[PDB]
């Protein structure tokens, strides 16, 4: 049963860090990339970072280095995010995505990452 | 970049073209994804042909250089939706989203 | 210097159809690629794959396609086939590196890859670094044709990647550096 649980609706300062978990279960979890979108109310996507739950690195979008912060929690099979500082800007529904794409042997350098499949339900924060 | 224009307005009946251009998109996939609005986005194509089981027989993707097309033959009235399309920087570093394209 | 807008770009193209990419006014590092073992050809003609980091070209210009296993052998300077012919010739001068690793886990459905193309009939023979990325019906006797018609083929072929497969038919992405 492949799902990913998120956490609950927050409200926050311009200053604030917030902290959004993302529950995993059923898919086998060192295997899928898990991507993290964002989505500012009547404005369209936009891609934050992703994680390799099987600590091989992050990567983050470019006008968001140093401020977004993932990590993984492979025991209770979570990941986390952390944005330090929201601005005014920052008020988004948060996604935590799934990859379709099975990661595996040393990881066949040439792969298709992306392809957000298994969507979680989104997490509105609002400063 | 990834840009696509912000509208389609189509009556039920018709072909709706929704382009999308990038010019690091010789060598990376275009990933489409509708969004009714209210919940997450669904995966519409991948892999700029290729269409996951769930997704209708209407939608048909295509790449012709730097510009990839998605195709609703035969639109219904729930294909309201805005449509979004995925890249990277032809690394596969900083996937980037399209600007929306209301289909109406 | 951006390796990962080659390398690790993920729609390589047709071994017929193949593309370079410039790589120009940038410091490469060149250590990215031999401190990985799962390439399986890694052959430099000219350089030593080692002393890279101390040699400064005009431009290097990074050809990248896809064949099958047992046609990794024919991109190699003086090599003939229907790789190293019809479509992809290297100079008999060629100083560079042919990189090469298996991609199966990506380039090969179990239903059947048939969307890289070879040439496999032509008129002549192609002088290196050339392309072709004409698709004409083929007559071997000169004339215009239009097919379905007595000798009258289309000159491309599908490898059709399988995953249960030998590694002789498995696919390839082959990467070749050209230095200057
Ligand atoms: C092509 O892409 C692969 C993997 O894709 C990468 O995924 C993330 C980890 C980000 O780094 C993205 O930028 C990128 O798309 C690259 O492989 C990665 O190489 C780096 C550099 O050596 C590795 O980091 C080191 O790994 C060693 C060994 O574990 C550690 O001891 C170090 O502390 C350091 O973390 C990284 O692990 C590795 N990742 C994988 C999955 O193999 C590859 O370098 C890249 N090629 C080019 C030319 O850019
Ligand atoms: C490759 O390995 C050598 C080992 O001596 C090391 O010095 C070098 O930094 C490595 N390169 C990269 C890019 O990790």
């Amino acid at each position: 049963q492949v799902q990913l649980v998120q956490s609950g609706a927050e409200v926050k300062k311009p200053g604030a860090s917030v902290i959004v978990s993302c529950k995993a279960s059923g898919y086998r979890f060192i295997s899928h990339y898990i991507h993290w979108v964002r989505q500012a109310p009547g404005q369209g996507l936009e891609w934050m970072g992703k994680i390799d739950p099987s600590g091989r690195g992050t990567t983050y979008a470019q006008k968001l280095q140093g401020r977004v912060s993932v990590t993984r929690d492979t025991s209770t099979s979570s990941v986390y995010m952390a944005l330090s500082g929201l601005r005014s800007d920052d008020t988004a529904v948060y996604y935590c995505a799934r990859d379709r794409f099975p990661l595996s042997d040393p990881y066949v350098w040439g792969s298709p990452l992306g392809g957000l499949d298994v969507w979680g339900q989104g997490t509105t924060v609002i400063v | 970049d990834l840009t696509q224009p912000p509208s389609v307005s189509v009556s039920p009946g018709q072909t709706a073209r929704i382009t999308c251009s990038g010019d690091a998109l010789p060598s990376q996939y275009v990933y489409w994804y509708q969004q009714r609005p209210g919940q997450a986005p669904v995966l519409v194509m991948y892999k700029d042909s290729e269409r996951p089981p769930g997704i209708p027989e209407r939608f048909s993707g295509s790449t012709s250089g730097t510009t990839a097309t998605l195709t609703i033959t035969g639109v219904q009235a729930e294909d309201e939706a805005d449509y979004y399309c995925q890249s990277a920087d032809a690394s596969t570093t900083y996937h980037v989203f399209g600007g929306g394209t209301k289909v109406t | 210097c951006p390796f990962g807008e080659v390398f690790n770009a993920t729609k390589f193209p047709s071994v017929y159809a193949w593309e370079r990419k410039k790589i120009s006014n940038c410091v490469a590092d060149y250590s990215v690629l031999y401190n990985s073992t799962f390439f399986s050809t890694f052959k430099c003609y000219g350089v030593s794959a080692t002393k890279l980091n101390d040699l400064c070209f005009s431009n290097v210009y990074a050809d990248s396609f896809v064949v099958k296993g047992d046609d990794v052998r024919q991109i190699a300077p003086g090599q003939t086939g229907v790789i190293a012919d019809y479509n992809y010739k290297l100079p008999d001068d060629f100083m560079g590196c042919v990189l090469a690793w298996n991609t199966r886990n990506i380039d090969a459905t179990s239903t059947g890859n048939y969307n890289y193309k070879y040439r496999y009939l032509r008129h002549g023979k192609l002088r290196p670094f050339e392309r072709d990325i004409s698709n004409v019906p083929f007559s071997p006797d000169g004339k215009p044709c239009t097919p379905p018609a007595l000798n009258c083929y289309w000159p491309l072929n599908d490898y059709g990647f399988y995953t249960t497969t030998g590694i002789g038919y498995q696919p390839y992405r082959v990467v070749v550096l050209s230095f200057e």
